[PDB]
């Protein structure tokens, strides 16, 4: 799966 | 802007006359990434140009494949014309044969 | 050596609305997904045969955690906008790449973190996946509240665990399209020059994957500074293209042979005119 965002 | 782009153009299988093949627009290594394409038989717009794997890579620019259907003659000619920013006019690489 | 990819870009455009925000998935450099937010009905979609084998929460999670990056982008283009003093009305890009490359046994080669602001280098994870490489004075803004924050150690605990955990079944569930090797099909045609001499083109086609080696031979000699190449190119099916040329005199064409090198050819292949 792909990364994500904080 | 920045980087000026780079086209090919190509049909996607041996071509021969009569036979329906594919024609390709290879634009690669261009930014900013807004850019304008124009497949063209004999200098008349091609209506239904399919995009694909627009994409940048490591180089962080950006490229882009324009795709369409059509079938070569010994008389007809076909040209891929590339509008950006970093050039002062519209380059057409203009598809040969054997190339 | 495997790796896991994501290409992300955002793009402004003021005057159009809210920036195009695009997501591209690669495994071993072929793309499987894709998130466009432009798209009618926009959503994470397969670009493979073999993904297309994932349950439908696996599509929602993605289609919401592009969509959630969608957000966060629009605002750090309003960051680099004050960063460098920059009129509002300026469309600008924002591209990310992240990704983990995995060594032939399974444990992490390399994992990947940077940034890139209007096309160049904006800020980057070392290899430490401890500490960031920032560019200008502007992305030391963000490199230090990033390491007051932690970052690294949320980034570092994507590359090590899930990316790779993911890349790991990614190649098990899609090995027959991108473990697969297609053998290039090749051969020469003939060119009259005007100048009296003769060019000869040697075509690599339709071939998976896309890294081969083309040469023309004299002798035994290899003929680099007379070759004339054309960049791998897509053939739009999958496969690729590429040829190699020399200018050669007339008679003289049997000479010359073209050395075609690819990973699904146990041997090299060799031809002449």
């Amino acid at each position: 799966r792909g990364p994500g965002c904080a | 802007i920045q980087k000026t782009p780079q086209i090919q153009v190509y049909s996607r299988h041996p071509p021969e006359n009569g036979k329906p093949n594919i024609l390709n627009c290879y634009v690669t290594q261009f930014h900013p990434p807004h850019i304008e394409i124009q497949m063209l038989k004999n200098g008349k717009k091609i209506p239904k140009v399919e995009m694909s794997d627009m994409s940048f890579s490591k180089d962080w620019s950006f490229y882009i494949l324009a795709h369409t259907e059509f079938t070569p003659t010994e008389t007809d000619t076909y040209a891929c014309r590339v509008k950006h920013a970093s050039m002062a006019e519209p380059k057409t690489v203009y598809w040969d044969r054997d190339m | 050596s495997h790796s896991l990819r994501y290409f992300v870009t955002a793009v402004s455009r003021p005057g159009f609305g809210e920036p195009r925000y695009m997501e591209v998935g690669y495994v071993d450099n072929t793309e499987f997904v894709r998130f466009d937010s432009d798209a009618e009905n926009p959503r994470y979609e397969p670009r493979a045969r073999w993904i297309e084998q994932e349950g439908p929460e696996y599509w929602e999670r993605e289609t919401r955690r592009a969509k959630g990056n969608e957000q966060c982008f629009r605002v750090d283009l309003r960051t680099a906008l004050r960063y460098y003093n920059q009129s509002a009305g300026g469309s600008h890009t924002l591209q990310w790449m992240a990704g983990c490359d995995v060594e032939s046994d399974g444990r992490l080669l390399r994992g990947y973190w940077q940034f890139a602001y209007d096309g160049c280098d904006y800020i980057a994870l070392n290899e430490d996946l401890k500490t960031w490489t920032a560019a200008d004075m502007a992305a030391q803004i963000t490199r230090r509240k990033w390491e007051q924050a932690g970052a690294a150690e949320r980034d570092r605990a994507y590359l090590e665990g899930e990316c790779v955990e993911w890349l790991r079944r990614y190649l098990k569930n899609g090995n027959a399209t991108l473990l697969r090797t297609d053998p290039p099909k090749a051969h020469v045609t003939h060119h009259r020059r005007p100048e009296g001499d003769v060019t000869l083109r040697c075509w690599a086609l339709g071939f998976y994957p896309a890294d081969i080696t083309l040469t023309w031979q004299l002798n035994g000699e290899e003929l680099t500074q007379e070759m004339e190449l054309v960049e791998t190119r897509p053939a739009g099916d999958g496969t690729f293209q590429k040829w190699a040329s020399v200018v050669v005199p007339l008679g003289k064409e049997q000479k010359y042979t073209c050395h075609v090198e690819h990973e699904g050819l146990p041997e090299p292949l060799t031809l002449r005119w």
